[PDB]
């Protein structure tokens, strides 16, 4: 995915990441929703659902933390 | 993000519905819009998204909204934004809880160099859950038996080191002069040279000894701020067993809970509150950054209070005279309408809530007694300092001076004269008929100018 | 451990094909672990619930509160009475992650009339509120059997027992008064019948 | 040459938002019209004087007066009318039904120009709802306590009502509560009396409640009638009765008056404890079409005092009308928003501001045969009390509790499916009578009733 640390927008407040969506596609299954390769030893097998997502395709977005923008007490650190 | 979904331009604000004006100055490099929905969203659910709130579709019931972004003229780099928070978010009778729900962490946030906080509108329907101040304007004018005129008080500023023994008499020569109030010191409350028990016993054989002299009904505000709540009511319960008519308080430094419960108590049994101001610099000195006063003011009325501190007018320049009175209307009326030229920014309905009586101080003296009596009127009270220990011939001549020149001025008001142009005339006409206030006449030169 | 006297427990319940040959442990490691969608998992509960596995107990071990459970078993009772009569597959693709709390309130309605509320619910992206007061506005049709105007909303169709609804708390009022203007306006903004629209501009608008 | 305005019934007059609006209904003597009628009863409900000249004397009395600013006749009735008044928000004192109570319908009902007079509604400012506690807990917490999710409640009440020990009303209360109900009811009647004093039921219901609660596996309760004489003896009641465990209490708000329901709601408020109001010496009152003070009147005035369920009568039908009315005041004590309906009852749109629910509690005289109706009118959020329905059952209480038990279920099952509930119902309670003979029993018992509503 993106590496924007912690970035927003050129001259807005809108974290350039999620676009002020605050929710980001599944980076396992691609939206897909089905797991692909077998991961850790086989308990996450492919054919079965996504291991991370669960079958959502829509995961949170670490830099912006559900708050449409940057700065506050949701995305950076308090003093 | 083009839609923010917290600034709504054409939003109306329901009646029942809290709002709030700050006036902010983003960083470089951000808009105001954006600036104005983030202020809307930290002092509520701090997202713009929809991935918490919509748990089971319980949404935008507990959110602010931001409505108004208007510029203020002059400055640059600095506007106006109007804010309207629902009903349900603050709990009734608290005003600890609307200021940690307004201001608790708005003014930390990093996308804005400065936000103060100008005005704010209570409901009615939140109005009429509080107390409000526990006796008012009429019925503590009727407790006195004070018509007609402001009271008058004085300050004793030989403040450390005196013994209570001299306290009591120094009490008992002010308020036998002609005085109505003495105030106690702010900072003079259990310290070693002089515990407080002390004081309150011979400051209440001084007042029994002048009142029962004199005929009229005298009184000492006694400062009962405590370390806790413990010694806040032994303090009060005994000022109250002496027979005391009204005490002190520093609603800043003790706090918002500690102002209610004694405010509560005071309603119970029939005292008087007098509510101090200090520690109010810290907050609102800067017109870039803080909390304007009369929010506090505002607060004040709603949590209790019968007196409160606000500062002369005599020497301001313009706007800051215009402000002061705003606030002052906001404090002893009951229907104000926003005028934007004297600080009202909203409109303000008290729901027959009483009033609060202004209180003036810091420096004044004779000559200042025409301005004062038709500025604040006659619903007010004034605080001498100086001007009543400095007579050359001691405390009771100073009282008689200030007494004779008060109802000079306001007898020459009541016929129909004017006190800008001919005040110190009247004061010098009133001057023959008395040495007192010809000394006082003769020591403070200060005639400076009106109109 | 068996909690004496529930006698008034139902013989059984039924479980879809997949799961027909599974134990009670089965089940839990299936409803603990979501292996499955909420459709698929509700009626495991559901038959859960006549072995003696009484709601907190199922919380317990599960981890679901008994709120949640009864919503889940409601939403999976009516999408199974939606899905097997008239229907178009729009729906059915749609409320397969996260439809339960919104198919908890057109539980009053009978199954002849699920489908189009469930198309008028989905088609607007309206919440839990919205879909109360539009259930409650459908079953209190046929009770106002005559007023001013009732033959002209139709009523095998949501938007005109809805706009029915509005029209009849506007006319409790007087001329236009600034309010009736609101209710008639959000009237007009939900009916989808020309009958109902052509008597609300001839009343709002000109006469 | 003419009566100048009246200055009490001004037409053309809106109310602001902070005013409290009444509705009466009124009959006058033969030979006076209608308008001085209406502004005598705004003039008598207020200061009693129509001139001014008992003021004027550095007064303004013009701002503590009612105004009769609207008059209608009664369509279908003649020499009957409909009058509103407003009154100010200034004459009320905070947080007392007492005082309002006493400033509205002090004087006006012995007025003696009118035949008769009738309060039909009364509209309460949000600035004046807020002052106010409301319901100790409401229906969500109160739902949340018990944890009983998507179904009617279920209550019983005890038919042999006197000369029974302590003892063996406890056994009956264990009987009843281990079948399958949920509540069990205390006599109304039933107080300290010489044949079973107060603390020995207390403790024998308290023993049964524990003991069935802990072999079922969930919560049960009884209403415990906590009226006394005096305050002080009320207080011991419900100290002891916290003190046992008890989950909830019973009182009763038309004898005992406003001021007791009103510290018992603060006691229940500060304690955790659910209160149950019943509804007694109330056909004194609002029985007569033609005098009294309306039900619906009441109901809202509980609401603001203080009370979690409230007695409401089973109305599974009479007349359309009178259903019409009993819907009407049973979403008045539901909901948050309350629209103007003349055909329910409603007169003023009532908005409550965020005070929780009541729950209506539907009694007296209903059988199995009864079931699918509730199910389908009250909803959800109600209790059902069944009286000889469940003490009647050929072979015991435990399987007439049960049998109930089942055919609510069943009910609420065959209407979450999809089928509906005024055509199916007979059939659904046939079909879950076969593999329960309690049920079967039940239905064999009690004779079958057809239902002829709206089914077009």
């Amino acid at each position: 995915a993106n590496n924007n640390p912690q970035g927003t927008k050129p001259n807005s407040l809108v974290c350039a990441n999620c676009e002020g969506e605050g929710c980001v596609a599944c980076s396992q299954c691609k939206g897909g929703g089905v797991n692909l390769i077998d991961h850790f030893n086989g308990q996450f097998k492919a054919g079965a659902l996504c291991w991370l997502c669960r079958g959502k395709k829509e995961v949170l977005c670490g830099d912006c933390n559900g708050a449409g923008f940057i700065g506050g007490f949701l995305s950076t650190f308090d003093e | 993000d083009y839609k923010l979904t917290y600034y709504t331009p054409d939003y109306t604000p329901k009646d029942t519905d809290l709002l709030a004006a700050f006036r902010f100055s983003p960083q470089p490099g951000v808009p105001a819009d954006e600036a104005g929905a983030a202020i809307a969203a930290e002092s509520s659910t701090g997202t713009w998204t929809t991935v918490w709130t919509d748990l089971l579709t319980d949404m935008d019931r507990y959110k602010g909204k931001c409505y108004h972004i208007e510029p203020v003229q002059g400055e640059e780099n600095s506007y106006f934004a109007f804010i309207a928070y629902p009903l349900d978010l603050f709990e009734e009778g608290s005003v600890t809880n609307i200021l940690t729900s307004i201001v608790g962490n708005v003014f930390g946030f990093k996308a804005i160099r400065s936000l103060r906080l100008e005005d704010i509108r209570f409901p009615v329907a939140l109005v009429k859950t509080f107390q409000g101040p526990p006796h008012g304007i009429q019925v503590e004018r009727d407790l006195l038996n004070k018509y007609g005129r402001p009271m008058l008080g004085c300050t004793i500023k030989p403040k450390l080191g005196l013994s209570a023994k001299n306290y009591g008499r120094a009490v008992y020569e002010c308020l036998r002069g002609g005085l109505d109030f003495t105030k106690d010191d702010e900072n003079i409350n259990s310290q070693p040279f002089q515990r407080w028990r002390d004081r309150f016993l011979f400051v209440a054989d001084a007042i029994h000894k002048s009142q029962a002299e004199t005929g009229e009904i005298k009184g000492h505000y006694l400062n009962v701020t405590a370390p806790t709540c413990e010694e806040m009511m032994k303090r009060a319960e005994f000022a109250k067993e002496l027979g005391m008519p009204i005490i002190m308080h520093d609603f800043l430094t003790a706090g918002f809970t500690a102002n209610t419960t004694l405010a509560k108590w005071c309603r119970d049994n029939g005292v008087l509150l007098h509510i101090h101001r200090a520690m109010h610099a810290v907050i609102d000195r800067q017109r870039n950054h803080g909390i304007h006063f009369r929010v506090l003011a505002k607060c004040l009325r709603l949590s209790g209070g019968d007196h409160l501190h606000s500062g002369t007018v005599v020497g301001k320049l313009e706007g800051d005279k215009a402000s002061t009175l705003g606030f002052v209307d906001l404090m002893r009326e009951d229907h104000i309408e926003a005028d934007r030229s004297r600080g009202v920014f909203f409109t303000q309905d008290w729901a027959s809530m009483p009033g609060v009586l202004p209180v003036a101080s810091g420096g004044i003296h004779v000559w200042h007694m025409p301005a004062l009596v038709e500025i604040f009127g006659d619903d007010s009270v004034l605080q001498f300092g100086g001007g009543t220990l400095g007579h050359p011939w001691g405390n009771a001549p100073g009282a008689t001076a200030n007494r004779v020149a008060l109802e000079a001025c306001v007898q020459a008001r009541n016929e129909g004269r004017d006190l800008y142009r001919e005040g110190g005339d009247i004061l010098r006409e009133a001057g023959k008929w008395s040495p007192e206030l010809a000394a006082a006449l003769d020591l403070w030169k200060e005639i400076k100018f009106e109109f | 451990m068996q909690q004496l006297y529930q006698p008034f427990r139902p013989p059984s319940s039924p479980i879809p094909t997949q799961f027909r040959s599974l134990d009670s442990a089965g089940k839990i490691e299936i409803l603990a672990g979501r292996m499955a969608l909420w459709f698929e998992y509700a009626p495991l509960i559901s038959s859960l619930y006549t072995d003696g596995f009484t709601p907190p107990t199922i919380e317990e071990l599960t981890g679901i509160s008994s709120i949640e459970q009864n919503r889940l078993i409601v939403g999976a009772q009516v999408r199974d009475s939606i899905l097997q009569s008239i229907h178009e597959p729009e729906l059915i693709s749609a409320f397969d992650t996260g439809g339960a709390e919104l198919l908890y309130e057109i539980r009053l309605l009978s199954t002849t009339q699920r489908v189009a509320a469930a198309t008028f619910i989905i088609d607007r992206n309206i919440d839990s509120k919205g879909a109360q007061d539009l259930a409650r506005a459908i079953k209190d049709y046929p009770n106002r059997r005559g007023d001013v105007g009732w033959l002209d909303f139709d009523y095998n169709l949501p938007g005109d027992c809805l706009s029915f609804l509005y029209y009849r708390q506007s006319r409790e009022n007087k001329n236009p008064s600034d309010q009736r203007t609101s209710m008639l306006l959000q009237a007009l903004g939900v009916a989808e019948s020309e009958k109902a629209k052509n008597r609300l501009n001839t009343e709002l608008y000109g006469d």
